[PDB]
């Protein structure tokens, strides 16, 4: 069950900006897996962002991104998404997807005012 | 972690179980803490030797994966549906966490008589998960979603209750030093045994004897289980170390109880049993030690006792017989098991376990696992 995962879509945005991240899955039955987004900035504690259940109807969010971010998936395309609006500088970090113990490499999100 | 102190109920026969709240609205179950399996498996229909089960139809957040899980083992078997739902751990967390759940509809030597739990919390590694290691484990769900370290620790006090600390080590649960031994293979909590000593005397066995197929740490096994050759050698050393008229053969194999005048306790004439574990530095070991009172276990005018050690086939299982002596630290982030002397592990004002170190491993191979 070699759970391989690869995120994309980060970049450098301004306050009030937006991004949409994706995560391509292979190795496992994506359609049957709980999928989670986590973030890690340097020098900080790891922080959960959002989880989604396998059929997509069940989704939970960290209070720090409730109503600013939205998690979604496409089972037919073995792809996980995260839409991120109202970006704040505190949102800066490496965002990654995790399932069953395993994670991809991550994608960088920077919200710089400078 | 103070919220997590004394969150376990039970003893070594009931099991140590945690109160878990599943679904919406929440359904309260009593869940066995099992470091020897990797599924969150609960009772899905009513059944003999249980009062509650989780009714998936009465949870509005429940989601079926549309497949079944099947585990045959030597004692027996269990079969359930696999789904997902929201859980809380009230003696522990505020928030609810989305996890996989197996709801048991059929089994054999699973729900054995006198259990108080109606499910199992498998806290071992992904590799044991069923139907496959892609079924995210409860603890891997909780680490990710709750933001805790990849560590938990367990103290059993039934030698009442105990503590499952998810996330760390609680200092008020141990005194003295933690000693850590490496996890050799992340499936079970498989650790390397280097020597058993009874009454000061080592058994004369190749250290390989104690690790084919595996030595593990399992809260979900009641007794100290030993490969038949090892068992037979522990029994022989225990009886020679004893010098007092013999126990019955029936005692040693679980089929007989030995009894005394509620007054003259049997603990003064039996030996210590010490299991040596390899330290993180391979040249060094440390020994965990159980007095008679943990392996000669009480069950009007007479107190009676069972032997707390049984034979196995392919495993040396460090179960509740031993973990009842120690604060046991499952440090998955550092690939090691830690042991400290449990302060609650005391009877009639005597400590029933000991930990000491360090000793030389210059006499044993560089690896005791085959
Ligand atoms: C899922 C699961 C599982 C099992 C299992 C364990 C148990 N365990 C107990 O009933 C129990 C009672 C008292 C104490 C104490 N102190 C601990 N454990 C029951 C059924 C199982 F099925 N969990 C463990 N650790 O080893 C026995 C197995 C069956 C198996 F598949 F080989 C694994």
């Amino acid at each position: 069950a070699q759970v391989q995962l690869q995120e994309s879509g980060g970049g450098l945005v301004q306050p009030g900006g937006s991004l949409r991240l994706s995560c391509a899955a292979s190795g496992f039955t994506f359609s049957s897996a709980i999928m989670t987004w986590v973030r890690q900035a340097p020098g900080k504690g790891r922080e959960w962002v959002s989880t989604i259940g396998s059929d997509g109807s069940i989704t939970t969010y960290a209070d720090s991104v409730k109503g600013r971010f939205t998690i979604s998936r496409d089972n037919a395309r073995n792809t996980l998404y995260l839409q991120m609006n109202s970006l704040k500088p505190e949102d800066t970090a490496v965002y990654y997807c995790t399932s069953a113990g395993r994670r991809g490499p991550g994608t960088q999100v920077t919200v710089s005012s400078h | 972690f103070l919220a997590m102190v004394d969150n376990l109920q039970g003893d070594s026969g009931r099991g140590y179980y945690l109160e878990m709240l599943i679904g919406t609205p929440p359904q309260k179950l009593q869940i066995l803490v099992d470091t020897g399996s990797s599924n969150f498996a609960v009772a899905g229909t009513p059944h003999s030797y249980i009062d509650t089960y989780f009714d998936t139809e009465r949870s509005s957040t429940y989601r079926s994966k549309g497949f079944d899980v099947t585990v045959k083992y030597t004692q027996g078997s269990w079969t359930g549906f696999v789904g997902e739902d929201l859980v809380t751990i009230p003696k522990g967390f505020n928030t609810s966490f989305l996890v996989n759940i197996a709801t048991i509809f059929e089994s054999e030597n699973f729900f054995l008589p006198g259990i108080k739990w109606n499910g199992i919390l498998g806290l071992a590694y992904a590799t044991l998960a069923k139907p496959s290691s892609s079924l995210e484990t409860f603890f891997d769900s909780l680490v990710t979603q709750a933001n805790i370290p990849n560590v938990f620790s367990m103290q059993m006090c039934g030698a009442n209750g105990g503590s499952l600390v998810l996330g760390g080590i609680e200092p008020s649960l141990y005194k003295g030093d933690i000693w850590y031994t490496p996890i050799k293979e992340e499936w079970y909590y498989q650790i390397e045994i280097l020597k058993l000593e009874i009454g000061g005397q080592s058994l004369n066995l190749d250290c390989r004897e104690y690790n084919a197929d595996k030595a593990i740490v399992d809260s979900g096994t009641t007794l100290l289980r030993l490969p038949q050759k090892v068992f037979d050698a522990v029994v022989e050393a225990v009886a020679r170390a004893s010098l007092i008229p013999e126990f019955s053969d029936g005692f040693w194999t679980g089929s007989q109880l030995a009894c005394w005048t509620n007054s003259e306790t049997p603990w003064s004439y039996f030996p210590k049993i010490s299991i040596y574990l390899r330290d993180e530095n391979s040249s060094r070991s440390f020994r965990i030690t159980i007095l008679p009172q943990l392996y000669i276990q009480p069950m009007l005018n007479y107190e009676c006792y069972r032997f707390g050690i049984s034979p196995s086939t392919n495993a040396l299982v460090i179960g509740a017989t031993v973990m009842e002596g120690f604060y046991v630290i499952f440090d998955r982030a550092q690939k090691r098991v830690g042991f400290a002397a449990s302060p609650c592990a005391e009877i009639a004002g005597a400590a029933v376990s000991e930990i000491s170190g360090p000793f030389s491993t210059e006499d044993v191979a560089s690896n005791c696992v085959p």
